[PDB]
Parts: C-alpha cells; structure tokens; sequence
C-alpha cells in the first residue's frame, strides 16, 4: 500500500502568520494516466473531514485562496499564507492514484497566542442527584490561554486526593483558548458531613491563586 | 442542499455484525461514488471501500474484503456499509464521502463542480458490556457562576456506556459562547460528560435554556431546563 507520512509533527504558530505542512509517499503519486491525484483535507475538533486540495494545486470551491498546495514526485506540501483561529485542527493528506488510498498519520495545527486568565465557576450537587445518592461539584475554568491549568479540591480547607475527574476541551476556533472541566464526587453522606466546598485554581494569566468556594446550605 | 446522514451511535458485541447507514439528500445517489472510511478515535484513517452507484464494480481493502458488504437503496437515496465478525479492534467512528457528480448545492461553502462531501459520522463500539443511560443533572447558575456581568450554566451527563453522547442547546438555537467537554472515564468503567455555557446573567430571568442530550445507544432523549437557584 503506498505510505503517506506528514513532515510536520506539531506545529505552534502565531496568528496572521503562515505554515506549512508536508507530506511524503514511498511510490510516486502519478496515475497511469499521466496526472497526480492528490488530496488535502481538513478535520476540526470533533468534525468529519473538509476537503480542501485536490491534484495538489487545486482547490476545492469554497475553500479559502489562504490555502495553497504544490508537490512534486514522493513530496508534497500544503501552505496557509495566514493562520486563523478557525484553521486550528489536523490535517491529513490522502492520494486518489492507487488502491487502496491512503492516509497520512495527520499532524496538528496549534495556535500561539497571548496568555489569558480563566475565569472560575463553582457549582454545587443537585437535588435530583443528592436522591440518586451522590453528590458531584464542579469546577469550571473558563477561556485561558496557556493549556497549563492548576485544581485543586479542597474540603473545609481539607486538600483532596481523588474523586475528581477533570477534562479539557480542544482549543476554540474562535479564541484559540482553552477551558477546563473538574468535577469532585462524593457519596451523599460524605457531602453533608462537611460545610465549605471550594476549589483552588492557580494559571499562569492569575497573579494569584483564584478560589471559588460555597457552603453546603444541603446542597 | 446536498446533506449527508448517518445512522445513529451503535454498540454491537465482539462476533457480531454492524450495519451504518448513509442518506443522501438533494441529490440522487446515481453516479455519485459512494465511499467508506474509519477512524479509529485519536488514530488514522482507514479507507475501507468504495461502492459504484449505476453498478460499476466496488473495491474493498484488503483488510475489510471478506467481512465488509456494501448495498444501496436508490429509492431511499440510502447506501449501506455491513461489516461482520466485529473484533475489539472495529471500535471506531465510521464515515461515508459522497464523491461523486456535481453536488450542485451550496451547503454553506458551496461544493459545485467538487464532489466531496462527508458524513457526520457514527460510532460503533464492540463489546459485550451492557449498555447504560446518562443521568443528566443541572449544572445552575448562582453568584458562584458569575462573572463581571456573565453567569455560567450547565448539564452533567454522568455515568454512561457506551462513549457515544450528543449535547445540544436549545433545540439547537444555542451554539455561542458553549462548551461540551470530553467524557472522562470513571473508575466503574463509565462515561461522564459536562456541558456548560456562559450568558448574560441580566437574562437569566427572561430567557429559557435547556439542554438535548440524546445518546443512542441507550435509546434516551432528555430535555433538562437549568433553571438558577440557592448558591
């Protein structure tokens, strides 16, 4: 089967400002016609793939003149004469000339942009889930730049260790952000055996460890 | 408008067989190639076949040959992907590309002359597990959800199986300013997800939000209203 390798690993790139990601094939990529079918396809976070390049000069309708592709024999590159905040993604290179086709392994195009501070909600266990007999809390932290993020669960000032699950989204497409989900689980009981719940987050856009906390108040 | 849908998320056990569908819409499925491509969750894509509309021969990879079988229904504009003898290894997201023809319609970024177009997707998960629903739980706004004039509400969807979970806000009409997160693994081996979203909190009186979770391998549909209150 013809292999398909992206140059490009991961790339971090400032705004407004180009890239370029490559793409090699052992065997030539020339049909027995005489062209080369070439494909170009970007796939936002959570998204089926977009068409982008075909050939490797055509451009698919549509698609934005940023966007440019030119390749020769076994190497191929894809140029975005600017870089947006929507154009965060992966991009794969797919070749049309011989079965079966094939896929390259990908490569990520990240964003660079200037540190932004989340923003921390704090939210108490539900009624309905207090019934069901736990009590989840969550953290939320909000639209920070640098992926680094610090929790920490604290109960009645107790540090925590476990219980807590924490998730972060992929980077927006229209900040270039990042947000932060951490939730801390406890049975019912353990819940109402204590009084304040709050959660410490520490970023690099804080000067100082931001902490959001509640009294149980049964719930 | 040339729109592509997908069968919804299914969960079959290791031994079985898996059935996807693929609905074209606007355009008649003739002379429009029909392709077959997985993706394993965080890994490559896999072309697994093609299939000719007006009869022309269909290739599967070598991989696929002996379990993959394709069919189309020109009367439901609906082709068809089986794949048979599931293994562990088939838990992926399963997409078809419409290449083929002229789409003719626009769909936001008009296709034209180009013939791809792709399916939203569907996710199929070998394993013999049972399936469970979400519980899905508000997340409510309070002093402790706002920020210089933004209040930040949500859903919990906790304790789910199989991964598969779909977040919607208001029917739909909700789309700025929300973040559904990745599912996190609880130690039981079940899925649990969250999804939030900041609004102007002078609104909270007046406007309604409520969230669609839909998770199809449990065959549940729940609209929970978050509604603010308590602290």
């Amino acid at each position: 089967d013809i292999v398909m390798t992206q140059t490009p690993l991961s790339s971090p790139v400032t705004l407004g400002q180009p890239a370029s990601i490559s793409c090699r094939s052992s065997q030539s990529l020339v049909h027995s016609d005489g062209n080369t079918y070439l494909s170009w396809l970007q796939q936002r976070p959570g998204q089926p793939p977009r068409l982008l390049i075909y050939k490797i000069s055509n451009r698919f309708s549509g698609v934005p003149d940023r966007f440019s592709g030119s390749g020769a024999g076994t190497d191929f590159t894809l140029k975005i004469s600017r870089v947006e905040a929507e154009d965060v993604g992966v991009y794969y290179c797919m070749q049309v000339t011989q079965f079966p086709y094939t896929f390259g392994q990908g490569t990520k195009l990240e964003i660079k942009r200037t540190v932004a501070a989340p923003s921390v909600f704090i939210f108490p266990p539900s009624d309905e889930q207090l019934k069901s007999g736990t009590a989840s809390v969550v953290c939320l932290l909000n639209n920070f730049y640098p992926r680094e993020a610090k929790v920490q669960w604290k109960v009645d000032n107790a540090l925590q260790s476990g219980n807590s699950q924490e998730s972060v989204t992929e980077q927006d497409s229209k900040d270039s952000t990042y947000s932060l989900s951490s939730t801390l689980t406890l049975s019912k009981a353990d819940y109402e055996k204590h009084k304040v719940y709050a959660c410490e987050v520490t970023h690099q856009g804080l000067s100082s460890p931001v902490t959001k906390s509640f009294n149980r108040g049964e719930c | 408008q040339v729109r592509v849908v997908q069968s919804g998320a299914e969960v079959k056990n290791p031994g079985a067989s898996v059935k996807v569908s693929c609905k074209v819409s606007g355009y008649t499925l003739t002379e429009l190639s029909i392709h077959w491509v997985r993706q394993a969750p965080g890994n490559g894509l896999e072309w697994m076949g093609g299939f000719d509309p007006e009869d022309g021969e269909t290739i599967y990879a070598q991989k696929f040959q002996g379990r993959v079988t394709m069919t189309e229904d020109t009367s439901t504009d609906t082709a068809y992907m089986e794949l048979s003898s599931l293994r562990s290894d088939d838990t992926a997201v399963y997409y078809c590309a419409t290449a083929g023809a002229i789409t003719g319609t626009p769909r936001n970024f008009y296709y034209y002359y180009g013939m791809d177009v792709w399916g939203q997707g569907t996710t199929v998960t070998v394993s013999s597990a049972s399936t469970k629903g979400p519980s899905v739980f508000p997340l409510a706004p309070s002093s402790k959800s706002t920020s210089g004039g933004t209040a930040a509400l949500g859903c919990l969807v906790k304790d789910y199986f199989p991964e598969p979970v779909t977040v919607s806000w208001n029917s739909g009409a909700l789309t700025s300013g929300v973040h559904t997160f990745p599912a996190v693994l609880q130690s039981s081996g079940l899925y649990s997800l969250s999804s939030v979203v900041t609004v102007p909190s002078s609104s909270l009186g007046t406007q309604t939000y409520i969230c669609n979770v839909n998770h199809k391998p449990s065959n549940t549909k729940v609209d929970k209203k978050v509604e603010p209150k308590s602290c």
